[PDB]
């Protein structure tokens, strides 16, 4: 059910503030697949620093063969949000909410990824 | 690791360098962070994003480094991110005990033969940095308040010596640097985000020496007086050439030797008080220059008592012996105790002269010495004074040119920028105005030729009382018409190259006949700018003198001030004719002299040109096949005798005769006869080597060639003749459809043919021309010259980024492969406004013009800069970036002309540099364009008669060691595989050195030639004692136990 996944260690972080109390977008290089990844994390409540390894999930729905639109006790950063850019090593454009998701990679890599499809994000930091 | 400098990526923009401060010493140790800056934008109120803290030691950098990798440094809810930085914000070595205060500094040079030091002058107190980094050493001297800073470099010191001063063997207390170049002088000139820890607030200027008797000056060695210093052993084991044996000195009393004069290292004159000869004195002033005789070894009273009643010959003999050994002679009277006309008819057969060329460099003097070079036209009618020419060339002390920075620092004062002259610039006043007294002798400044502006060096001409200076530069011509400084002094030294005596013309045979120019939109395009006709009669006469047989069509050609090149007609009346725009200045001689007639050589592809032709529609697979087939037959000339002379008759000389070349048509295998193999491998070599640092394609179908324009208005605008000779290939098979056969020597082309000039930074410089047969112009009987079109819009050198007709060269090929549907309009050649001044020249303003030539100076700059920006964007040669860069290049060599400065800009610099490049420091990245392929191309590639022969080795020997050869081959050639720091920079300085040692291998080819005549003079009897010394000279067993060379018997 789990599209693609992969274990990211976050590069730098774009505010890069302990008490910034604002969304923090934090860039993530793949390991074994060389995919360069945007995503705007709450980092209050979420924390994350850099050098941090954290495997990376994305489904399109969180039921267990079928039922499209549990595993959630698995992860603990899930998220919902829909494709809307397929437009380029292709590219992906998630927006969860306003929040801009960047997975940039190898057209290989990412090719089982429909127009205006709503997927979720499941991150944990090992 | 290299540096303790750190850069943080980001701090808050509301705090001040205490704040960081504080919070680097709260988290690291206390008091361990040395210098904090952060740069402001504004003057001192808008500081940026990031900042420079450079730390005391490795290990605190390193641990900072590790906490922020940790993310545990945070400062106001800010995360600093520590980074390498390029530079440190202050000189300062890592390890203290590196750092040296409150130790004595003395100058002097070994006076004595013995382990003798003099000490000129003392200076106590001083700091001592060795930066093991920067491959320096930084001395730092207070005198009189202010303080100085001497730098002295790895490559300056020679050998590095340890001695002691308190009279203890065992103990070491002193430290001798044998410095070979002089060092580097500078002076110190007089907050809120700028901690450094320190009183570091301020600018270093580079100055003249700040002795009072100029005790630097004349210093060749510097002694560093330290204490026991027992661990001090390993940190001066670092110094390049360092002696591991124990040597102590004895101090002499040696203040006498104080000269308070701008010149320091030269002899006293008052000491002698005698008549001595002034060309020994000088001889003997040389040697003291240069490291072989120390000052005062040679200033000692039996020396000069044994050297005043001697013969001439024998002691000018003994002094160049003694100055060619490489080894320091500590006394000279034991080494010459132990060792015991022509001018005017070499200036008439191969206008041979001994020129004196001196350096003036800011810390002292030096002098080359009689170097034997070409002569110009000067010295032929005053060839009795020839000791009285010196050549004097102001460079650095690694005889290298002088920097920009070293001239006139800018400074912010006031509302504007204004510079500031620093005592470098004063220095060079004063000398070119006093002018430099060697000997009983002063030499004053005559001219500066157009390139010797170029390479900073100007003739001096000592005065005597039949001529002075004045008297000269009044017989060359009068320059008071001229109201521009550039213009005068440009027209001052431009009869100055080198030329060929012939017969003297008259000033009654001269005639006056009109030019033509057009007007078209509103821009003034003359076409005759230095064209000119000559007659049959005139020209087998000049011809004679310098033996042409066939009569060239066009040759360059100067004389009482005129300038250009003049074809032959068949329709003159007599023999000269003068035209209205050749008048430079009203000479009062009419001496005539040519500088070349014609050679038909093949032209090259260099890298303007194939980077002006990657626009219009060029593949690079023709120049990557092109030049994949010249490797192909360079390989091959090795091991092929046929290649070899394919080779030599396409590439350098289209009809030349040589011992080489004629061996090479008929000869035995590559594997014998290593006199020729030898020379080929070398050339080879050079071959490759040329081809590595610039692209020279050969190719068989160009040449380069004068052009001219004929008098008869046929040709339209586009339409030329072209003719050239016929070379092997040509010979071979000259059935094509775009080559005539017209005659059996000379072949006319039908194709179509480009013109294009060496320099050339703008792609409307090419142009298409098509070549027209016509019997009309063949019957004139015009060879090697482009006949240009009499009428037409606009001249077709203007065309050429606004050429003129004074016998320069013309890129000219025939080649059908090119792309001419592509055209572009060329850039207006309309130069800048002159400047006329109010008054006549008072001398001092040429003087004025010449130093400030040295600052603004941007012509290497501007070539490079165009390259390299051509190499990183697509669409080369379009954007406005090059049209800036090729304006630019317009305005900098109309400086030599016209006083404007090109004003490079900062933001225009490359800062990168491609692959095929000799600037290993700077930045090297990876061009993916043409030369990027070719130069991947060429890396995949490559990956009685005893007496006689010691006399000649013996000559030899002593050559190489003067000009520093080591092998036959490099001298013979006249390249050398190993340089200087200061030859590798500059193909100028190379150029003529090359030429001069083929100068001088040539008089030594003709002197043994004459005594080869002299020593048999009978023909047949000739032939057999030179077949007896091939036999003698090919036989290993006769070979003595010296270095016996087979390049003797060589001669034809």
């Amino acid at each position: 059910i789990i599209m693609f996944e992969d274990i990211f260690v976050v590069d730098k972080l774009d505010p890069d503030g302990k008490k910034f109390d604002k969304v923090t977008r934090v860039e993530a290089r793949s390991h074994n697949l060389e995919m360069f990844m945007h995503l705007d994390v709450n980092t209050e409540v979420y924390p994350l620093a850099v050098g941090d390894k954290f495997t990376l999930a994305m489904a399109p729905t969180l039921n267990l063969d079928g039922t499209p639109d549990t595993l959630a006790d698995k992860y603990e950063y899930i998220m919902h949000g829909k494709l809307y850019k397929i437009s380029e090593k292709a590219e992906l454009y998630v927006s969860f909410g306003g929040l801009l998701m960047l997975l940039q990679g190898d057209p290989a890599h990412i090719s089982h990824f429909e127009l205006d499809q709503r997927l979720f994000l499941l991150m944990r930091k090992l | 690791t290299n540096r303790s400098t750190v850069k943080i990526s980001n701090v808050p923009q509301t705090i001040v360098a205490d704040e960081l401060l504080r919070f680097l010493e709260l988290h690291l140790g206390e008091d361990t962070v040395f210098a904090l800056e952060i740069p402001t934008t504004r003057d001192n109120w808008k500081p940026r994003d990031f900042a420079r803290v450079q730390f005391t030691t490795l290990e605190v950098k390193s641990r900072a480094q590790l906490l922020s990798s940790q993310s545990k440094l945070l400062f106001k809810t800010h995360n600093l991110r520590l980074s390498e930085a390029y530079d440190d914000i202050i000189p300062r070595p890592v390890d203290p005990r590196k750092r040296l205060d409150d130790i004595v500094l003395t100058v002097g040079f070994p006076e004595s033969d013995e382990k003798r030091f003099c000490a000129l002058e003392k200076w106590d107190g001083v700091r001592c940095w060795i930066l093991t980094e920067k491959r320096r050493v930084e001395f730092w001297v207070w005198e009189s308040g202010d303080c100085y800073k001497i730098e002295v470099r790895f490559e300056d010191i020679i050998e590095t010596l340890s001695c002691c001063v308190n009279g203890d063997a065992s103990e070491i207390d002193a430290f001798l640097l044998k410095l070979k170049y002089g060092p580097k002088v500078f002076k110190r000139v007089t907050d809120r985000y700028r901690f450094c820890k320190e009183d570091f607030d301020f600018m270093w200027i580079r100055t003249t020496d700040f002795s009072g008797s100029k005790s630097i000056g004349t210093s060749t060695c510097f002694c560093l007086e330290v204490h026991n210093g027992s661990t001090m052993l390993d940190i001066f084991s670092g110094l390049p050439y360092y002696r591991e044996d124990t040597l102590s000195l004895t101090y002499v009393d040696g203040k006498t030797f104080a000269s308070a004069a701008q010149i320091v290292p030269l002899l006293n004159a008052a000491i002698l008080g005698l008549e001595f000869p002034y060309e020994i004195l000088f001889q003997l002033n040389a040697l003291v220059h240069a490291q072989k005789i120390s000052l005062f070894a040679a200033s000692d009273m039996e020396l000069i008592k044994i050297l005043r009643g001697m013969s001439l010959e024998t002691a000018l003999v003994i002094l160049k012996k003694l100055h060619q050994q490489s080894s320091i002679c500590y006394d000279p009277v034991f080494f010459v105790k132990t060792q015991m006309a022509s001018a005017y008819k070499r200036l008439t057969e191969q206008n041979i002269m001994s020129c004196q060329r001196a350096y003036v460099t800011p810390s002292k003097i030096y002098l080359l010495g009689p170097e034997l070079e070409t002569a110009n036209y000067v010295v032929k009618n005053f060839a009795e004074h020839v000791s009285d020419f010196m050549r004097v060339t102001f460079v650095e002390e690694d005889w290298s040119k002088l920097p920009a920075n070293a001239l006139s620092v800018n400074s912010k004062e006031g509302y504007f920028v204004k510079p500031s002259r620093t005592n470098i610039y004063n220095r060079v006043l004063s000398i070119l105005g006093e002018g430099i007294t060697v000997g009983p002798k002063r030499f004053e400044f005559l001219a500066f030729s157009a390139s010797q502006l170029r390479g900073n060096s100007v003739w001096m001409f000592a005065s005597n009382e039949k001529v002075k200076a004045e008297d000269i530069r009044e017989w060359m011509g009068c320059f008071r018409k001229i109201r521009s400084i550039s213009k005068c002094a440009a027209r001052m030294g431009q009869l100055f190259s080198a030329s060929r005596q012939t017969l003297i013309v008259r000033a009654q045979d001269v005639e006056q006949i009109p030019d033509i120019e057009v007007t078209t939109d509103g821009a003034d395009y003359c076409f005759s700018d230095g064209i000119g006709k000559i007659s049959l009669a005139f020209a087998k006469q000049v011809a004679q003198k310098c033996g042409l047989s066939h009569v060239p069509s066009a040759f360059q050609i100067r004389y009482g001030g005129y300038k250009g090149v003049i074809a032959v007609d068949r329709s003159s009346f007599r023999k000269l004719s003068l035209r209205d725009s050749m008048l430079k200045f009203d000479s009062n001689n009419r001496m005539l002299n040519v500088t070349r007639w014609t050679e038909s050589m093949p032209c090259f592809l260099n890298r303007e040109i194939i980077c002006l032709l990657s626009t219009l529609g060029i593949e690079d697979a023709m120049f990557e096949a092109m030049q994949a087939v010249h490797l192909s037959m360079l390989g091959n000339m090795l091991e092929d005798r046929d290649a070899a002379l394919n080779v030599l008759q396409k590439l350098s000389g289209e009809n030349s005769k040589n011992l080489l070349v004629k061996m090479l048509l008929q000869g035995y295998a590559p594997s014998s006869e290593p006199y020729l193999s030898m020379m080929l491998r070398v050339h080879h070599e050079s071959q490759l080597s040329e081809l590595k640092s610039r692209c020279r394609i050969l190719v068989p179908k160009g040449r380069i060639l004068i052009g001219c324009m004929d008098e008869m208005g046929i040709l339209e605008y586009g339409q030329v003749y072209v003719r050239v000779t016929l070379t092997k290939a040509e010979l071979k098979s000259r059935d094509q459809s775009y080559f005539r056969k017209i005659d059996e020597e000379t072949s006319v082309v039908i194709g179509k043919v480009v013109v294009t000039k060496n320099p050339c930074l703008h792609p409307g410089d090419i142009r298409v021309l098509d070549a027209i047969y016509e019997v009309h112009f063949e019957e004139k009987g015009y060879l090697d010259c482009i006949i240009f079109p009499q009428k037409g819009e606009r001249p077709h050198p203007n065309e050429c980024s606004g050429g003129d007709l004074d016998g320069d060269q013309f890129f000219v090929s025939w080649d059908e492969k090119i792309i001419p549907s592509e055209m572009d309009p060329p850039m207006d050649y309309a130069g800048s406004r002159p400047r006329l001044m109010d008054h006549d020249v008072t001398l001092e303003e040429i003087h004025k013009f010449f130093v400030d030539y040295m600052i603004s100076d941007t012509l290497g700059v501007i070539s490079t800069a165009h390259l390299v920006h051509a190499d990183r964007d697509p669409e080369k040669a379009r954007s406005q970036k090059c049209l800036e860069l090729a304006n630019l290049h317009s305005r900098a060599v109309d400086f030599a002309k016209t006083g404007a400065p090109a004003e490079m800009p900062y933001a225009l610099k490359p800062r990168e540099f491609p692959d095929f490049l000799e600037r290993f420091e700077k930045p090297t990245y990876i061009s993916e364009s043409v030369f990027g392929k070719l130069y991947r191309a060429v890396k995949s590639s490559l990956a009685t008669a005893k007496a006689h022969r010691d006399m000649y080795g013996e000559k030899l020997t002593s050559l190489m060691i003067y000009y520093g050869a080591a092998n036959e081959e490099e001298i013979l050639t006249g390249i050398l595989k190993t340089k200087e720091m200061y030859l590798a920079r500059d193909n100028r300085r190379y150029g003529d050195m090359k030429d001069r040692i083929t100068l001088s291998v040539k008089d030594l080819h003709k002197e043994a030639m004459g005594w080869f005549e002299k020593s048999c003079e009978d023909e047949q009897q000739k032939k057999k004692l030179a077949s007896a010394w091939y036999y003698v000279t090919y036989n290993p067993n006769h070979r003595d136990e010296k270095l016996t060379f087979l390049s003797f018997p060589w001669i034809v």
